[PDB]
Parts: C-alpha cells; sequence; structure tokens
C-alpha cells in the first residue's frame, strides 16, 4: 500500500484489456487539439484523468495505453501517475470519501467528522469496505476552509458537516440516492452565517463608474 | 489628503458583486452587472494604455507573492521574436486557509473570462491557459460552460468584441498537487511533466509554457484588470495605504463565530476584520491566541500583535509575518498551538515535489521534530537546532514552497517559546 | 428585475456528470484559432 | 570583443555572455562543489550543493545554472557560501545510510570527499532514517537505492547520451524514487556508464562488487581494442590482477563514456 513500485498481479500487468471508448477518442483528439502542434505530450494529464474517469483506476495497461496514443514514453506516464494523488493506481470504490484534516479544518473539529465515517463504515483510514462502496482517506486543504469541516466525494462537496450529517449523507450514497453538494447548514456558498455582512445593497448596471475616456 | 483609517467599504465599490453566488453567474447576470461593458474600448486603446492603468492603480499580485502587477506584466511588452505568447491564469489555490478564488470562478465566471482577454491584450498573447485545481470539478464545468457562452457571444475567439483580436481561453485541469500553484511548476504540469518548479533566471516572459513568453497571473489580479481599466487606476489607487492600493479578498476562518469569505478595503484592522464580518472570535476578543494572516505559509502572530496590525503586504511584513493570500485563520485558547502548527508541517511534507534538496529531506525532518514537540519527547536544547534547520531550507531551495515550510516554525519558537519548554518539562517528570 | 437576493442562484452544478467538463472542451473545438507549430512532430523527431 | 568582465573573489576573468558562475570560477582554478551538474548532461539545479554568494546580493544564487553578469563578484569562500555548503550536506546525509564499510564507492565517493572538505564534522539529527527496496535493472548495474541522493544523473543521462527513457522519478516529496516503476532490465550498449556518473554508491559494477578498494589500485592508462573507435581506458589492476575497466577522457574520440563491452 502507498507504494511506488509497481509489480505485475494477475488484476494488474501490461496485458490487462483496457482500451478507450469509440466516444472517448472523440474526446482524446479533442484534448490533444487544445495544445501547439508538437506538444502533444502537454495532454498526459487530462489523457489519463480521461482513463481514469472511464474505468476508475489506473491499470499499467491504462498507463502503456496512453503512452502509445501521445507517442511518449511508457516510464514518463509512470511519473505522472505516481507524483499527483488524485490518480488512483490501485481500485476503489464507488465512493471515494476524502476528509480534509489540514490546521483550517482540524481546529473546527474534522476529526469528529472521521471518527463519525469510520464508525458508521466499519473501516480504518485508507482502508475499503468489504462490498467496494466506500474507500476512506484523508486529504490536504481541499479549498473550502471556510465552510469547514468538509469532505469530498467523487467530483462533489459536502461541507459545514457535523458527526450527524455526515452519517446521512452516507445513508443517501449506500441505497441509492445522490446527496446535493454544498453546506449541511443554513447558508449557501460561504456567506457569513447569520446574515450578510457585504453586497446587501442591488449591483450597480452596465457602466457604472466608468471613466472618461474608456 | 490621505487617509488615516481604513475599511468600511461600500458595496458601490466592490468588484466581487457576485461573491456570494446569489445573482446569475452566466453571461446575462453578469453583463448586467456591468462585465464584458465597453470592452472593445479598451482593446483599442492598446497594450501601454491597459499597462498604464495597472501600473497606477499600485495593483500587486494576489497569489501570496504581492509583486507589482502592473511592472509585472511589462516584461511581455516586447516585439515578437517568432514565438506564440500565452498568459497562464493561476487558479490552483492550494494554499491552506485560502479559499477566495474559488468564488470568483464559481460565481464570476465572466470578470476573469474577460480578464483573461485584457491581461492577454495589455501582454500581447494570443491565447490563455486557466490552471484549475483537479478538486473544483465543478467549479471548472462552470468556468467551460461561461467560456462556452463568451465564445457564441463573440466576447472572445476570432475577432475578439470586434477589436479584430484574436485569443482563445483554454482551461487545464491539474491533478492534485499543491506544488503546482507555483508558476513555473504551474507551466511544467501544463506540459504534461511532474509539478516540479524551474530554476530562474530564465523568466516565464522569456522561456515560459512550451517554451515561449507567457505570464503566470492569479485568478484575483486577473479578475480585477477589466474593472480598473473601466473605473481606472485612479480610482483602484483610491483605497488601502500607499504601496497597499486596492480591496481584497479575505477567508477568516478557524475559531471565529461566522467564518466566511468577504470582501474589504486593503489595509482594514485585522481586529476590525474578525469582529464587524466574520462575528468575532469564539468566546470574544480574549480567547484569541493567535492569528495565521496570509495562510500557512505566513507566520502566526500572537494576540498582542493582533490588536492594532493592519492588513497590508508592509504592515504584515513589519510585524514579522506577511499578507500572502490574505486567508486569516484564527485560533483561540483552547487550542494545541504546537499541534496546529505541527500539522501545517505535515502538510508541506506531503506537498514537497522532492525535487531540491533542502525541502526534500529538511521538511521531512522538521515535520519529525515537530511531531516529538507535540509529544514534548525532545529536548529544550532542540528548539535552537529547529530554528537552524529552518533556516537552511529557506533561501537555499528552487521555489518558494520551502520557505513557506520555515516561516510557520520560526513564527512557533518566535511567540510561543515558553508554550514548547512546558510541553518537554512534563514529559520529563512523567517519562522518567 | 425582483431583487430576491435571498436564493442561491448557482445549482447548476448539481446535474454535472462525470464527462461534463471533457464534453464542454469537445464543443468548444470549432470555436479554437488554429494552434502554433514548433515544425516538428515531437522532440524527439 | 563580446566578452564580459567578471570578478571571483575580486580576481577579475574575462568569460563569454551566458557563461555560468560555476564555469567562471573554473577558469580561475576554483572548482565548485557539486552532485548534480555534469558538463555533459544537462543543467539540473537541485541539489543545491554549489550555491554560493554574489557580493551585494542576499539570495545565494546557484552556481550550475545562474549564468554570470557583468561585474559580479563570486564570493567562492564567504562564510554565507560556506554555511550553505554545511547546511545542503547536512540534508544529504540526514537520510543517507551508513553503509560506507560494505559500500564498494568508499574511498571514491564524492558525497565523502565533499563532506570532509565543505561538510560540517558531526550529526544532529536524532529520527529515523529512509530505507528504499532495491530495484533490479539488469546483471551489470547493482542497485541499492537507500543510498540515492536524488541528483538525476542517470535519468538525463540514460535519456540524453544513451537515448533510452526508462529511468525516471516515481513519488513526491522525501518519497521519492529513481527507478524503472515497472521491473525492467536498463539494457543498452553504453548502460555501464551510470555507474560513473552516480556520485554515490546507489549504482555500482555488479562484476567488480566488493573485490577491491580505490587506493589500493594501479592505474594503467591503456586503449581499447573491443571496437575501432578506440576508447581511452583506465586499467585497474591490483597485486597482478585486472580488477575494472575504466573511462579516460579524450575529447576527440569518446569523451568519458566506453561501452559495455569495453567495460
Ligand atoms: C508552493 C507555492 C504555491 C503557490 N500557489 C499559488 C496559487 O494557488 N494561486 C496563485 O495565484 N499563486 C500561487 N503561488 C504564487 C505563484 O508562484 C506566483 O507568485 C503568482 O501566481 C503570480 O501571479 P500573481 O501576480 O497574481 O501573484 C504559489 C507559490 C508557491 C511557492
Ligand atoms: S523547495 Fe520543495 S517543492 Fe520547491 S522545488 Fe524544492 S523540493 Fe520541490
Ligand atoms: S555512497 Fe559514499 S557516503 Fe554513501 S555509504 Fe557509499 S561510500 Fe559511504
Ligand atoms: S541513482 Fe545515482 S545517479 Fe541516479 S539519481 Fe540516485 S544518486 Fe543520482
Ligand atoms: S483546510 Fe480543509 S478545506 Fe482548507
Ligand atoms: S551542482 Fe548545482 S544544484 Fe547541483
Ligand atoms: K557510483
Amino acid at each position: 500500500g502507498a507504494l511506488f513500485v509497481h509489480r505485475d498481479t494477475p488484476e494488474n500487468n501490461p496485458e490487462t484489456p483496457f482500451d478507450f471508448t469509440p466516444e472517448n477518442y472523440k474526446r482524446i483528439e479533442a484534448i490533444v487539439k487544445n495544445y501547439p502542434e508538437g506538444h502533444k505530450a502537454a495532454a498526459v494529464l487530462p489523457v489519463l484523468d480521461l482513463a481514469q474517469r472511464q474505468n476508475g483506476w489506473l491499470p499499467i495497461s491504462a498507463m502503456n495505453k496512453v503512452a502509445e496514443i501521445l507517442q511518449v514514453p511508457p516510464m514518463r506516464v509512470y511519473e505522472v501517475a505516481t507524483f499527483y494523488t488524485m490518480y488512483n493506481r490501485k481500485p476503489v470504490g464507488k465512493y471515494h470519501i476524502q476528509v480534509c484534516t489540514t490546521t483550517p479544518c482540524m481546529l473546527r473539529n474534522s476529526d469528529s467528522i472521521l471518527e463519525a465515517i469510520q464508525k458508521k463504515l466499519g473501516i480504518k483510514v485508507g482502508e475499503t469496505t468489504p462490498d467496494k462502496l466506500f474507500t476512506l482517506i484523508e486529504v490536504e486543504c481541499l479549498g473550502a476552509c471556510v465552510n469547514a469541516p468538509m469532505v469530498q466525494i467523487n467530483d462533489n462537496y459536502y461541507e459545514d458537516l457535523t458527526p450527524k450529517d455526515i452519517e446521512e449523507i452516507i445513508d443517501e450514497l449506500k441505497a441509492g440516492k445522490i446527496p446535493k453538494p454544498g453546506p449541511r447548514s443554513g447558508r449557501f456558498s460561504c456567506e457569513p452565517a447569520g446574515g450578510l455582512t457585504s453586497l446587501t445593497e442591488p449591483p450597480k448596471g452596465p457602466g457604472f463608474g466608468v471613466q472618461a475616456g474608456l | 489628503p490621505k487617509k488615516t483609517s481604513f475599511g468600511s467599504l461600500k458595496d458601490e465599490d466592490r468588484i466581487f458583486t457576485n461573491l456570494y453566488g446569489r445573482h446569475d453567474w452566466r453571461l446575462k447576470g453578469a453583463q448586467s452587472r456591468g462585465d464584458w461593458y465597453k470592452t472593445k474600448e479598451i482593446l483599442l486603446k492598446g497594450p501601454d494604455w491597459i499597462l498604464g492603468e495597472v501600473k497606477t492603480s499600485g495593483l500587486r499580485g494576489r497569489g501570496g507573492a504581492g509583486f507589482p502587477t502592473g511592472l509585472k506584466w511589462s516584461f511581455m511588452n516586447k516585439p515578437s521574436d517568432g514565438r506564440p505568447k500565452y498568459l497562464v491564469v493561476n487558479a490552483d489555490e492550494g494554499e491552506p486557509g485560502t479559499c477566495k478564488d474559488r468564488e470568483i470562478i464559481r460565481h464570476d465566471p465572466h470578470k476573469l473570462v474577460e480578464g483573461c482577454l485584457v491581461g492577454g491584450r495589455a501582454m500581447g498573447a494570443r491565447a490563455a491557459y486557466i490552471y484549475i485545481r483537479g478538486e473544483f470539478y465543478n467549479e471548472a464545468s462552470n468556468l467551460q460552460v461561461a467560456i462556452r457562452e463568451a465564445y457564441e457571444a463573440g466576447l472572445i475567439g476570432k475577432n475578439a468584441c470586434g477589436s479584430g483580436y484574436d485569443f482563445d481561453v483554454f482551461v487545464v485541469r491539474g491533478a492534485g498537487a499543491y506544488i503546482c500553484g507555483e508558476e513555473t511548476a504551474l507551466i511544467e504540469s501544463i506540459e504534461g511533466k511532474q509539478g516540479k518548479p524551474r530554476l530562474k533566471p530564465p523568466f516565464p516572459a522569456d522561456v515560459g509554457v512550451f517554451g515561449c513568453p507567457t505570464t503566470v497571473a492569479n485568478v484575483e489580479t486577473v479578475a480585477v484588470s477589466p474593472t480598473i481599466c473601466r473605473r481606472g487606476g485612479a480610482w483602484f489607487a483610491s483605497f488601502g495605504r500607499e504601496r497597499n492600493s486596492g480591496t481584497k479578498l479575505f477567508n477568516i476562518s478557524g475559531h471565529v463565530n461566522n467564518p466566511c469569505t468577504v470582501e474589504e478595503e486593503m489595509s482594514v484592522p485585522l481586529k476590525e476584520l474578525i469582529e464587524k464580518h466574520a462575528g468575532g472570535v469564539t468566546g470574544g476578543w480574549d480567547n484569541l491566541l493567535a492569528v495565521i494572516p496570509g495562510g500557512s505559509s505566513t507566520p502566526l502572530i500572537p494576540k498582542s500583535v493582533c490588536e492594532t496590525v493592519l492588513m497590508d503586504f508592509d504592515a504584515l511584513i513589519q510585524a514579522q509575518t506577511g499578507l500572502g493570500t490574505a486567508a486569516v485563520i484564527v485560533m483561540d485558547r483552547s487550542t494545541d498551538i504546537v499541534k496546529a502548527i505541527a500539522r501545517l508541517i505535515e502538510f508541506y511534507k506531503h506537498e514537497s515535489c522532492g525535487q531540491c534538496t533542502p525541502c526534500r529531506e529538511g521538511v521531512d525532518w522538521m515535520n519529525k521534530v515537530m511531531a516529538r514537540f507535540v509529544r514534548g519527547d525532545a529536548r529544550p536544547a532542540e528548539i535552537d537546532s529547529l530554528w537552524e534547520i529552518s533556516k537552511q531550507i529557506e533561501g537555499h531551495t528552487i521555489c518558494a514552497l520551502g520557505d513557506g515550510a520555515a516561516w510557520p516554525v520560526q513564527g512557533l519558537i518566535r511567540h510561543f517559546r515558553p508554550e514548547l519548554e512546558e510541553r518537554m518539562q512534563q514529559f520529563a517528570q512523567q517519562h522518567q | 428585475e425582483p431583487f430576491d437576493n435571498t436564493t442561491y442562484k448557482n445549482l447548476q452544478h448539481h446535474d454535472y456528470s462525470t464527462y461534463t467538463f471533457l464534453d464542454l472542451n469537445l464543443d468548444l473545438s470549432k470555436f479554437r484559432m488554429p494552434q502554433p507549430s514548433s515544425g516538428r512532430e515531437s522532440p524527439r523527431h | 570583443s563580446n566578452l564580459i568582465e567578471v570578478f571571483v573573489d575580486g580576481q577579475s576573468v574575462m568569460v563569454e555572455p551566458g557563461t555560468t558562475v560555476l564555469q567562471a570560477c573554473e577558469k580561475v582554478g576554483m572548482q565548485i562543489p557539486r552532485f548534480c551538474y555534469h558538463e555533459r548532461l544537462s543543467v539540473a539545479g537541485n541539489c543545491r550543493m554549489c550555491l554560493v554568494e554574489i557580493e551585494k546580493a542576499p539570495k545565494v544564487v546557484a552556481a550550475c545554472a545562474m549564468p554570470v553578469m557583468k561585474g559580479w563578484n563570486i564570493l567562492t569562500n564567504s562564510e554565507k557560501t560556506k554555511k550553505a555548503r554545511e547546511g545542503v550536506m547536512e540534508f544529504l546525509l540526514a537520510n543517507h545510510p551508513l553503509d560506507c564499510p560494505i559500500c564498494d564507492q568508499g574511498g571514491e565517493c564524492d558525497l565523502q570527499d565533499q563532506s570532509m572538505m565543505f561538510g560540517s564534522d558531526r550529526s544532529r539529527f536524532l529520527e529515523g532514517k529512509r530505507a528504499v527496496e532495491d530495484k533490479n535493472i539488469g546483471p551489470l548495474v547493482k542497485t541499492i537505492m537507500t543510498r540515492c541522493i536524488q541528483c538525476t544523473r542517470c535519468i538525463r543521462f540514460a535519456s540524453e547520451i544513451a537515448g533510452v527513457d526508462d529511468l525516471g522519478t516515481t513519488g513526491r516529496g522525501n518519497d521519492m524514487q529513481v527507478g524503472t516503476y515497472i521491473e525492467k532490465m536498463f539494457m543498452s550498449e553504453l548502460s555501464g556508464n551510470i555507474i560513473d556518473i552516480c556520485p554515490v554508491g546507489a549504482l555500482t559494477s555488479k562484476p567488480y562488487a566488493f573485490t577491491a578498494r580505490p587506493w589500493e589500485t594501479r592505474k594503467t592508462e591503456s586503449i581499447d581494442v573491443m571496437d575501432a573507435v578506440g576508447s581511452n581506458i583506465v586499467v585497474s589492476t591490483r597485486t597482478g590482477e585486472v580488477m575494472r575497466i575504466l573511462p579516460r577522457m579524450h575529447e576527440d574520440i569518446n569523451e568519458e563514456w566506453i561501452s559495455d563491452k569495453t567495460r
């Protein structure tokens, strides 16, 4: 676990089947055209992510296939896959819970959120449930510190959590439901709870404050 | 003449008028709030006029370094040597305690897009690559949707806004590395390599993304340029102190009653900012222990300093700290200050790109010492040892992440040495 | 005209899917200007 | 004509524009310390062992990567420069293993020598050391990666000289690891040269392992006859027995490389 050397196994080896779907090949050629001609290696990061979105993780076969279509040495893709944390080089559950624990979230009792999830799913940090449904890890600042504590599940943020709000979210995910992203408290995104302290007046119109020339 | 006290900014002076996302964030909403208004006339005045307005406004980088933005954008105001010229907008937003750049992207994704065109025009760039954090998936989508509308409205692309200037705006998502916020490490990430910063003096304005001239500018720095060009650099300079001009976004998080993100005039007193907007410190302005005024990178300051310090570059520098990203982290007297700063050093040890020696080995070394200070399993003589190790990282690394990991330790030992030594006495008498 | 300053107006992201971002990038290819070239297919050519 | 005057310790030297601080110091007989800079590889600037002070500037600059500017005075022996080399050497040796008696590089190791000349004389590292798993890359090059100092010389050599992009860095931070990730053999006609450029004993010769120490070998400067290039070699002998073959620099034939057959 957490190793940066690949050892072949029956479930992960260069013969493991992987290939982009015909729809994804149209997405790859759109990504590849966002960069100057002669610099197709610039598309490794988005095309590796696209491979993970289709598959859910990155088997060694997936890394090699991205190297082939971009004409980049495979070792250069292995460097990118091992460098960035979001890339999954080992299978994860369909719901990847990522609990922030850096100081701004740690100050607002983000450890209680982590304990609640651990007790509910009956696992420890870094493990997966026996049904391959939930995987729990701790991440660094996710850019939502004012809404601390918070977790990320797949592509969505759940914020202003308490040991009860997080448990409800897992219940909706666990059975069949898709909880709505956003703070679980009474505020919407980041405003001061208890009433706006600014931006209460109507916004000005098209051309307020314009100088002479412009 | 000049002012002495700062703060109490009127909503008619605020730039991000949809900060809380309570109006339409799409093109129609942005235009009704002044965005994309008379943008063609800005372009036709040429790069010199646009660069002049930013110079006059005294704007300084909002990413954490605070270099004069108007002066920094003039390196790309040179003739063409045959290479394309790009603009890279830094939306990585990885500094702990920092959330401002999330709201600009998610709720005003047309001041940013308009900023790219105006900022790109000043530098003479052909396109803008916006590097957005990989965890901000939903924010990146709204940014893409706004970019699509701008294309359909003719605001960007071929013949932008009817000005005869071609400009394309691309969005490239990261993959989960804090170091990719560094300007050169951001460029190396766009090029498909590891997020490892480059060395200088090959500067991005001379050899940048794809080995071409480039400017790396923060989202907030780029998202206020069109307003300055319209309302003028004189208007922007009217706020904050001299050399600290402008309005600044603030993220007040931690042990405050109402953690929030608000816009406020530069040089605003730290005490006023927390009290007025954040609802004060949990337990009043007597439970306050320390504050990190500019994100984890900046050193903490104790309550004594927080009484009168003003939130601007020069004032916080004199307080032995920095403004950084204006990410105010508040810690009260129930906080384990040693443990709070230990987690920050663990953060930098998980975000060190690992390229250069001092931060590859030094940060991992500071983390282990801090992990022992928390428990008190150390001698008082190791505090000075930790200080010296910190000064061997600062200034000897390729990028400023190493510096950003030294400063938090130095702040802890500067103001809270008595706490560290007491922690060690308790362990010594117990574990005889 | 209704100044309903008490409602969140950024709920479009509750419906985004796992391929929303890349689909938008695909839709934008028809608007992009021609990319520049370094004169070679790769640094290894 | 186009030469620009720069000063090394106050002594004036005329250099071409684009000359690095390290190269300017070479023209006056001063060799800046180094672990990642090799004159035949691309500049990397990640060991920081070449940090040197420039008079009237507060920040030390990397000598291997910084071009000199007209009028600069390079202080190769100032207090600030000397404290930089001690700090960097302290970091290099923090996690380095105590393998010197069992390590083939001992006695001809740059980390050892530059630690004697530029580093401190004692340790204040009170933690546990890092340990990395070895990586088999063939029958010629022995790999003990706990001794690696992440200098990336092998990475740059394999890609620029050999033309094989099989070595890289997998990981991040203090867990960054040099290797092939997959189980692969770095098999090439120039593969044996990574043993010479690796400043430490992380990469060593497997046929030569444990047989001799550097100080007891006699260096006979000879020629190679495995091919028709005529590479200049050094034949190491010990008590009447050939122990190994090393490259000998010849700028016009082989530089400091030899083929694996010659080695
Ligand atoms: C370790 C590290 C992380 C950084 N992260 C960011 C970031 O997330 N957003 C940003 O605008 N600048 C960031 N910076 C600063 C950039 O390197 C650069 O100074 C800035 O983006 C330049 O744009 P500006 O003029 O708007 O400040 C970071 C610097 C370092 C050393
Ligand atoms: S200081 Fe750390 S993050 Fe910055 S370049 Fe050096 S090793 Fe990488
Ligand atoms: S590489 Fe050098 S310093 Fe390290 S164990 Fe071997 S001889 Fe000693
Ligand atoms: S194995 Fe040797 S040459 Fe390669 S990076 Fe490590 S120390 Fe440098
Ligand atoms: S510290 Fe948790 S989101 Fe920033
Ligand atoms: S020799 Fe200059 S940093 Fe390594
Ligand atoms: K060696």
